[PDB]
Parts: C-alpha cells; sequence; structure tokens
C-alpha cells in the first residue's frame, strides 16, 4: 500500500 | 506433512525475492485493482495457505497444490502475460512442482 | 513537559486525517512491506515516542526531537516522493517542527 517493491503489484 | 516442508520452502527466505507477491490475500483498494474481485472469483495466497495449513483444513496432499496453484492461477488469469507477477509466479510454481513432485 | 504537548498535538484529532500513519509501527507484514526492515534500520512511531515518554527516557527535548524526524525520514527513505503518506508526513512534520521551534 506504500513501499517501492508493491508498486510491482500495479498494472 | 511433507506438504508443510513445501509450505516452508515458498516462505522461505531463499525465495523471497519473487514469492512476495503471494505473502497476503490481494489488497484490490491499496493497488489499484477494484476488478479484481469481479474477475478471481477464489483468492489464494500463502498466509491463508499457512493458516489451512496449521488448522489441518487440507484431508491430503491434492488439495494443498490445488490451493497452490490457484494462487499462481489468479496471477495468470488477472495479470498480462508480460507482468513482473507473472515471471515471479512462473519462478515459484517451477520452486513447487519440484518440491511437490519429488515426495515419497 | 513542552514535548508532552507537542506529543498530545500530534496524537489529538484535529490531525487525524494525515496523522494516522504514524500512530503504530510500520506492520511489515504488509502486501509489500516485507523489505521494511532491510531498507530501514531505525524505525519509529509515536505509539513508541510516548512509551519513550511514559517511561521517561528522552533526557531533553533534543532527544525527543530527534526521535520524531527519524519517523518522518523513514518515511520519505521508504516511499516514493508521490506518495501519500509522505504529504501526509511533510503535512505533519510543518505541525511538529513549530512546536518545538
Amino acid at each position: 500500500w506504500k513501499g517501492y517493491l508493491c508498486l510491482r503489484k500495479r498494472i | 506433512k511433507h506438504c508443510n516442508g513445501i509450505l516452508k520452502e515458498l516462505l522461505s527466505k531463499k525465495h523471497a525475492a519473487y514469492a512476495w507477491p503471494f505473502y497476503k490475500p490481494v489488497d484490490a483498494s491499496a493497488l489499484g485493482l477494484h476488478d479484481y474481485h469481479d474477475i478471481i472469483k477464489h483468492p489464494m495466497d500463502l498466509s491463508t495457505v499457512k493458516r489451512k495449513m496449521e488448522n489441518r483444513d487440507y484431508r491430503d496432499a491434492q488439495e494443498f497444490a490445488a490451493d497452490v496453484r490457484l494462487m499462481f492461477s489468479n496471477c495468470y488469469k488477472y495479470n498480462p502475460p508480460d507482468h513482473d507477477v507473472v515471471a515471479m509466479a512462473r519462478k515459484l510454481q517451477d520452486v513447487f512442482e519440484f518440491r511437490y513432485a519429488k515426495m515419497p
């Protein structure tokens, strides 16, 4: 919900 | 039992580089993916498999493998084939299908 | 005690719209936060500041202010610059930095 890794989960 | 060792391997730090998209249920609100629950009818992650292992929810090893692949299948169904999570899903599934095949 | 008023103000309802990401320690067990402790080596939140004040850990106002800024520093370091939480940290830090000033 707020990290740099979790941007990879975005389409 | 032998599935519990498989579950430790998928949750092990060795594969944490590509297994992290599945550590927790998909938060469709935080990732900008509101249509996720319109497309995915049966979500699955490793924290859910782990909870169903400690509670003994799997009758045999096949039910275990069914939930793990569903977690990969949802990624193949929802994400585009060139998406980063699909590359991480292929690699983590490759790890799973090996440890699951070489059981007694 | 000049710091206790600063702590209650940041924890009051007046700033609850943007102060809620800092009420509790960052839960690194969330979906994509498994790397927080690999990147941030000194976590900090407001529940620890209150617990370090009730246990009376801060000697002077320079020890209190050091922890508060580290909590904002971790937010700027870990999160992308265009994320809402850094904007929430920027908004809340202005409230802190000028009660301490």
